[PDB]
Formats: structure tokens, C-alpha cells, sequence
């Protein structure tokens, strides 16, 4: 996201990874859904099952890697005048625990650009704005 | 048969901007968003004639020259006596589309490495550089049958590609006690020009830029 | 039989058949935008609701039902990327009277096209003649039309079959009434 | 793929001083070591977004490219006539580290035959010249885990090396009757970049220039 | 056991075992920086008090006591040249608060690394995970990593060992304790 | 993962996963008929909508999360053409409690399996066992199993997946709870 903020066009296909960061003994299955970039992000899981999704079971695998097909970012919009796609999650079952380990685990998720990625027409970032100024600033000059 | 090809027919230098500002050191708070600076969209439908010549093909794929030619005149006020005209510097920054456009003469967008600028005087051949193909799709739409939003409010026929951007000219030099005119010329000629599917020319004189209604 | 291939190339057998059109002694013409058309309807349809890109390039055949005893001439043209104006006013067509669905629209000034264009240049569009003593039918074929790899056929339209009678249908009597058939075929299936 | 390399990515223009100084006669003793010179220490701290786009990497090896363009504005005072702008010549001095600055603008130090200088006029081309790879390690320290001094005082982040030097321009013409403003732009293009072991980028907006404190 | 190498590169055994640090369900991370760590302790250290001039690329070793039921992951990232500011102030770090010694220190802004980054982006350093349910160990080995040849290690420190609970400990029991032990190695031992 | 294939025999990877079923202390049992759910709900459903002959097979995939502390034991059995009875009346069993859709119902009597037979010969069906110490998931694979080449989905129903827990589960707490996740996948994909 830093990087390609400092461009304006961008293209390419990204990848997602999950972690698991519960018990060794935890267990449970959880649904991982993409919705392409025409259409509406599902609220229910029978819903979110008519599309492409993968069942994850945590209990055995402890991350989960699925690649988001390819998108170009500037014909979707770039003030037409977003929804360029979704990724949910929904629990399958309930979180099995045993009762020495916690009742709470967590989760956590990565994003890498693939080898197809592209950027185009370098702009200015407008993350940081220009300070009036900062503390030493006359000193050069001085 | 060479005088007949597209490259030959459309690669004329037109004039498409011929604005002026005034220069004078405003004390008051008049005269807002154009007190020291110009601001033009590049596009072509600006002139009747370079439209309709352009208006013949769907698609047009081209790279645009610019050339600014600017000149002084003495303002018309005050003293008379010609001292002369002052060797003023003007910076003309080219700024493409998803980027800031200044509002001011003193903003600081002025000084964005970003956006490509060219310092020039008024006593020197008049500044020229060319514009490459700056469309995310392979060649212009001249028409464009759709709308560009996905909500319903969308206007019909602009497309939210090309838009090649904006020119800015403004006048680099803190005021003078003096003020001054300043009058902006600015030519554009297509080069490498490529051309899709012609189509029949246009009667029923123009009645607006945004669209193609007549009056029949 | 004897097709018109549009611009010299070429890139399933469905025939979604639209509704006849009344072929009068006063009628000015009639036209339809391919993507805008033959969706919402079908399998097409379906998938173009699914997909945000789909791929095209049609094939259109016209029909007309007449006897030997009936006159006049039909100019079939198929316009790329045909933006309509409006008449005697600035603003611009609204999305109500730009997409007209599989009804289609009517010509109000067929002589400049409704652009402001001259109905006579109009041959240098991919187009077929329909004279009713020498032949009765016309088969178009269309290519991709796009400036770009994808578009959104929910928003725009790649092509504009218009249907222009150049010759008043006539004959004795003034009640004549020619039927028109269209029907528009997709070409290579693809959604994505 | 090419617009996304590191040198394209960094060798971009920017605005990295814009200071400006009086030229008049000053009889009497007063706004002193800016009295008719403008002294500028070569760093890229100054400028936020440039910084933060030189904050990537933690080495850099590059050779400075400096453009110094000058204008000047009718003083604004005295006699409104426009006799014109006269043809000033400008002194700039690249003082590498170790070498003397010059503390006025009558020094003995503006004539010294190490430091390398430029004349140039007020009605040409902007003057243009480029500094090599000057720092006696390898390569640049954006960010040094040290302390210069061996003494515990020595300051935080402050390599003793790097340093490019200081850039010094004056008016060599001696006083006219008249005095002016004289605005000095000096943009910087690094070239030849080569860049090792990249740094996640910084938010939380810079507080200071000689550290990275944040304000969290 | 399936060490990280760093950047791809490979330039005695001696493993300073440093005291193990106390993972609570509240820590925020801990810090070490290596040329001022590892010294004055052995004879690394009095080597390092006898010459100007040293060379190194150390070995890291981390590892985690934690039982099955045990829950929480560790970030273990080695910085180069992280130069770190302070909070709410604009004067400079100082000598004490930077050369903590072999007893390290802790950060107390983890999510911007003590620096004004992110800690998100952090993986573009030199790091290993430490998840425990699958691993309890990591190793990285570091290049030199100076744009000199020579340095002196009594002012200047070339990397920075950062371990970042990025999720908490926890258990059923409120009052969790997983012993956190680090190693150092010094590689090529030279001193001139 | 070693899957039971039936009759010895070998004849899409949609697998359409069921809503997850809640195993207590006290549960009796679970049944599903193949082509009565898995249609109305997804393309196969939509296929059996439009068609009046479709194709099959399946492939059934069973799956329980149990830690090491769970003990119980499930059977799972797919009983071709599996016609139920009541209890305590002469009335053939009706539309509505036969076909249950996707929910699926329970068994109120699964030591006879609602039919009258004998749970203990049950095991002379296609079946896998899960014991909660050695496995924890079976799959099955399902020929036609039908007497005509073609036969109406929406009121013949080919198969009933049946899981009867034969071991209660079982906790030093009371309060155990295991869900089992049931998965289909048809085969062939064939409707005409």
C-alpha cells in the first residue's frame, strides 16, 4: 500500500496469507470467501458459499495462503466519476479448546504482491504532509 | 499521395488557449483563482475547427506538442514611460490526472517534484515539450457511448480515461511595484497520430463541448 | 447468405429473435445498442449479470416479410460507439433515453442520425442494403470495438444497429405494413 | 518494469532551498552574516516528502546534481519607474567539508583557489553543475546507530562522515545606488543512485530534523 | 535447525548466553543492541577493549519454554542501524538510554518500533516467527553490514535484535510465564 | 485419506458443505437423503431443477474437531433406499417429515434405525467408523444404486447418509460438545 501510493496506476495479482496463533490443541474450521470486484461483500454464510471459497480447517494447518486473481486497479473506477473486491471470513464450527489452554485465540494475515505486479506514473504520496517546519530547520542556513 | 495521410492531416500546430492575467501586486482580496496564475485542461474540443477534424475517427492514439508563447504588454494605467519590459520567468508545470492542481500562485504544489515543470523567460524562444500517450486504454475515445460513473448520476459521454490533465502557468517573480499583462498562447500538435474507424462529418453547427446536441 | 463482415476480419448459435418492428408508410427508423439489448433476457443476460467483463462481437441478421408488390429501401448500419445528442437544448441524454433495453429506440431526425451527422455519409459504417425487388435479408458480423481489453457491459455500449428507411414503403393501397425481424447472435461466449 | 527502478524512482528534481536576501547598501552595522550572501549546509532533511522518500534504504550512494535559478523583483520601495532589472553576476561556491566558509560577503575566502566556483548572470540559463560522491565510506548513512564524537557528548545520529558540503552564493557586483530582492531556487537531482537494505516507511509526522523522535 | 540467513550471503562457537527475559501476557518486547551487548562480558569483550578495530556477523539463537497449552506468537526481527528517537520531545536519545549493555531494553512503543515506522512492515527486515504450536526456535545469521570497512563497535552499533510479542501469551491461568533465552555467536573473531 | 468405496466399483469437487451438526452427551443421531438436500440450495439444484433426469454418485466426507481429552465413537452409514417407518401408528410417514431438506433430521429410535431392523447388522452397509482416538474424519464414495437408468430427484430420494454415535461422548465435564461437519460432492455432474 506504501509503495504503490506513491504511483497511479497499478496492476497485478496479490497474495494473502493467514496464521493461526491459538493452542497447539485448538481446533475448529473456518470459511474463507473472495467476491470478484463486481458484486456485494455476503453477510450469511450460505450466501457466501454459492461463490469461490476454501473451507480452513485450523486444527491440523496453521496458515492458509489463497491468491487473489488478477486486477487491473485503474479501469475499476479511480474516481470513476473502490468495492473492487472482497475477502470474509465466517466460523464454521465453534472453537474447540481444551480447558488448561485459553478460550480466546487469534488471528493474523499478511499481503505480498506476486511477480506480475506493475506501477505506473509516479506521483507524490500524500501520507505525510508538509510540516510548516520542524524544530532545526535554520541551521543549514546558519 | 503523401499530403493525404492521417499523420499529415491532423499534425497541425492550432492554437487551443489564448488567456491572459494580470500580474499586479493584489493588496486586496480580489479576483480569486486567477490573480497570478493560468489553469487549462488540456483537451480539443475547445476550438470548432480542430474538433470537427478530429471528430472523423473513433479511436486516436497521438502524442501532444506544446508550445507557449507568451508576451508583455505595457499595463495599460499608471506611468507612461517605457522603461522597458522586465525579463520575467514563468513556470509552466504539466500536471497529470490523479494529482493536485494548485489553487494559488504561492501554493505549494508549485514545488512538487512530482509534476514535471519548465522554467522559461520572456526574452527567450518560446518554451516547447511534448506530452506522451497518457491513456490507460491503447487509444483515445472521441466518442464514448456510455456513462463514466457506475451510479445512475453518471454523464453520458465522458469517459473517466484519458483526460490527459492539466497545464498551469504562473509568473515565478514576488511582485513588482509595477504591475503588467501578461498574455498566454499555448499550440498543441498531435504527433504519431494512429486512427480507428472513421466516421461521417459533422453538420448541425456545435451547440456545447460537454456533449453532441444540435439544433435541427 | 452473402454476409457483410464488417471491417476485414474474423474473430453460441443462440439467435435471440427481438420482437418485430411495424414497418409503416411514415416510419423513420429504429435502433438498438447491442450490449444495452440482449441482456437481462437470456443465458447472455445471466452471464452478463454475473461477470463485470464479457466478450462479444455479435452476428445480426434482418428480416423482412413482403410480396412482390411492395416498395421501398432499407439502410442496415452498424455504428461503433454511436453517442446520441439531444435536440434544442445543452443538457445531455439522460440514462432513461439512452438505454432503451431490448424494446429499443425510434429516430426523430434520421437525416443527421440524432448526433448532427449527415444520414448520407453514413455508409462508411459497416452497413447492408435491403431494396425490396432484389433482396430481403442482410448479415452483419462485428468485431471486438473496444479501445481496451475489458469493459463493463452494464455501462457501455460497444455498437449501435440502426435500422433507416432511406425509400417510404408504399403501395396501392395506404395501409401497407412490412414486418421486420431482427435477430442478434453473440459470438465466442465469454464471460469473465 | 523500467519506471519502478530505483534510480528512476529517486533521481526526480526537487525544490530543496528557496531562501532569498537583501541586496541594498547597508551603511550602518545591522542584519548581519545575511547581509548581501546566502549560505545553504547541502543535507535532504529539509524537505518532508523528499526525506521520507530517501528514509527507505539504509545506504545511498549518489552524486548531486544542483540547479541554482535566481530571480529578481523591483525593490519594493523608492522610485516606482521601471528602468529595468540590471544584469547582476552571481558567485556560487561549493565548500567541501574541512574547508573554510566564508562569513561575510567581502571574505577573502570567495577568492580561494580550492573551492570551486560558478559565474553566472541574472539573464541566463540557470546554472547548473553536478557533486560527486563525496564521503570517505562507501556509501551514505541515512540513519546512523552511533555516536560521532568518542566523547560522551557526541550527539546521536550525526555520522561524522557524509557531509557534503555547503553551497555559498553572493552578489559580486558592489552596491548600486539602488538595492533589490534577490530570490535564489537551488533544486537537487541525485543521479548514479544505488541503494542497499530497504526500511518499512515512516508515518507518525517527523519532529525535528537532527532525530527521529515522533509524537505517538 | 532451518536458520535464516539474511540477505543471501555467507561470510568461535562461543554462544554468550544472555539471561533470559520474562514473556508475561503484558510485555510489550524486548531490544539488544549487538556490538554494545556481547562486550565487556568475555573475551569478545576484552578484545574489543584492545583493539580499535573489529569484525563480526554474529549468530543469533532464540528460544522459547512453553508447553502444548501455551498460546501466542513472537516476531524476532534484526534491524540494521536502527537509530531510534524518543516520545513527546525534540532532543536527541541519549548515551545511557541507548547503550543499555547486555541487559537490553524494552520497547515501549512496539507498534511504531520506538522509530515512527510500522511495525507491519517490519518483515522487509532479517526475521523469523515464532509461532508456539508449530516452532519454539529461531536462528539468523547476519553479513557484516557497515558502508566502512572499519568501525569502532565502542560508539557505533551495526544491528539491533528486536523480539515483538505480536500476540499475547495466554492460558486458561491469568498467570502466564514462558522464559524467552537468547545466544549470541560472533563469527571470524577478528581484531585489529 | 483412505476412503471407503462402497461396493467394490469406481464410476464437480464442489463440495457442498452442510451446516454444522452439534454432538452432546445425549444425541441420538443424524440423517440426510442425498438427493432430497444438496438440491435447492447450489447448481446441483438448480440442475435438478431443470431437469427431470439427472446423474450421481457422490462422495461424502465426514469431519469431527475433538481434542485428545474427547472419547466417543461414530458410525457412518449410507443406506440405499432406506424407506422409514413410524412409531406406534398404521399411517405411512409423510411428505413433510420425510423430505427434510438440507437441515436433515434425527433419529428418534436408532437402535432400529425408524425401520425396525437391527442397528448392530448395520454395518452390512457402505460404512466407516471414527473413533475419537484414532481417526477423526471417514469419506465414502457412492455408486447410482438404482434399478432404471433414470429416476425423478424431486420425489426419489437414492441414498440416506445416516451417523449414529454408538459411544456417547464423553468429558470429566458435562458440558462436552464436538461439531461434525458434513460434506457432498456429486459426481459426474450429469442432468438431462
Amino acid at each position: 500500500g506504501n509503495i504503490s501510493r506513491y504511483y497511479t496506476h497499478w496492476s497485478g495479482s496479490l497474495e494473502m496469507t493467514f496464521m493461526f496463533c491459538g493452542s497447539f490443541m485448538a481446533t475448529g474450521k473456518l470459511i474463507l470467501c473472495y467476491t470478484p470486484p463486481g458484486g456485494s461483500c455476503p453477510t450469511t454464510r450460505e450466501t457466501a458459499m454459492l461463490g469461490t471459497h476454501i473451507v480452513w480447517d485450523f486444527g491440523l494447518q496453521s496458515s492458509i495462503t489463497l491468491i487473489i486473481p488478477w486486477i487491473s486497479g485503474s479501469h475499476y473506477r479511480m474516481f470513476n466519476n473502490a468495492n473492487v473486491g472482497y475477502v470474509t471470513c465466517f466460523m464454521q464450527t465453534n472453537l474447540i479448546v481444551p480447558s488448561e489452554s485459553s478460550d480466546t485465540c487469534s488471528l493474523i494475515g499478511f499481503i505480498a504482491a506476486k511477480d506480475d505486479f506493475s506501477l505506473r506514473l509516479m506521483r507524490d504520496s500524500p501520507d505525510i504532509g508538509q510540516i510548516d517546519h520542524l524544530h532545526g530547520a535554520e541551521a543549514a542556513y546558519q | 499521395v503523401s499530403e493525404t495521410l492521417v499523420e499529415n492531416f491532423l499534425s497541425r500546430a492550432a492554437l487551443v488557449s489564448k488567456r491572459s492575467f494580470e500580474y499586479k501586486d493584489h493588496t486586496s482580496s480580489t479576483a480569486q483563482t486567477d490573480k497570478n496564475f493560468f489553469k487549462w485542461t488540456i483537451n480539443t474540443r475547445s476550438f470548432v475547427q480542430l474538433r470537427r477534424k478530429l471528430e472523423l475517427f473513433t479511436y486516436l492514439r497521438f502524442d501532444a506538442e506544446i508550445t507557449i508563447l507568451t508576451t508583455v504588454a505595457v499595463n495599460g494605467s499608471n506611468n507612461n514611460t517605457y522603461v522597458g519590459l522586465p525579463d520575467l520567468t514563468l513556470q509552466a508545470m504539466f500536471v497529470p490526472t490523479g494529482a493536485l492542481t494548485p489553487e494559488k500562485q504561492d501554493s505549494f504544489h508549485w514545488q512538487s517534484g512530482s509534476n514535471a515543470s519548465v522554467f522559461f523567460k520572456i526574452s527567450d524562444p518560446p518554451a516547447r515539450m511534448t506530452i506522451p500517450f497518457m491513456c490507460i486504454n491503447s487509444a483515445y475515445s472521441v466518442f464514448y457511448d456510455g456513462f463514466a460513473g457506475f451510479e445512475k448520476t453518471g454523464l453520458y459521454g465522458i469517459n473517466p480515461a484519458d483526460t490527459i490533465g492539466n497545464l498551469c502557468v504562473r509568473i515565478v517573480n514576488e511582485h513588482q511595484p509595477v504591475g503588467f499583462t501578461v498574455t498566454v498562447r499555448v499550440y498543441m500538435k498531435p504527433k504519431h497520430i494512429k486512427a480507428w474507424a472513421p466516421r461521417p462529418p459533422r453538420t448541425l453547427p456545435y451547440m456545447s463541448i460537454a456533449n453532441a446536441n444540435y439544433k435541427g | 447468405a452473402n454476409y457483410c463482415c464488417a471491417y476485414g476480419e474474423w474473430p453460441t448459435d443462440r439467435f435471440y429473435t427481438l420482437r418485430s418492428v411495424k414497418w409503416e408508410a411514415t416510419s423513420t427508423g429504429w435502433w438498438w445498442k447491442l450490449p444495452d439489448a440482449l441482456n437481462n433476457i437470456g443465458m447472455f443476460g445471466q452471464n452478463v449479470q454475473h461477470h463485470y467483463l464479457y466478450r462479444s462481437g455479435f452476428l445480426i441478421h434482418v428480416q423482412c416479410n413482403a410480396t412482390k408488390f411492395h416498395q421501398g429501401a432499407l439502410l442496415v448500419v452498424a455504428i461503433p460507439e454511436h453517442q446520441r445528442g439531444a435536440h434544442n437544448t445543452t443538457t445531455s441524454p439522460g440514462f432513461d433515453d439512452i438505454m432503451k433495453g431490448e424494446a429499443g429506440g425510434t429516430f426523430n431526425h434520421p437525416y443527421v442520425l440524432d448526433d448532427g451527422t449527415s444520414l448520407a455519409c453514413a455508409t462508411i459504417f459497416p452497413h447492408q442494403w435491403i431494396n425490396l425487388r432484389t433482396n430481403n435479408s442482410a448479415t452483419i458480423v462485428l468485431p471486438w470495438m473496444n479501445a481496451a481489453p475489458m469493459d463493463f457491459p452494464l455501462r457501455h455500449n460497444q455498437w449501435t444497429l440502426a435500422i433507416i428507411p432511406v425509400v417510404p414503403l408504399g403501395t396501392r393501397t395506404m395501409s401497407s405494413m412490412v414486418p421486420i425481424t431482427v435477430s442478434i447472435a453473440p459470438m465466442c461466449c465469454e464471460f469473465n
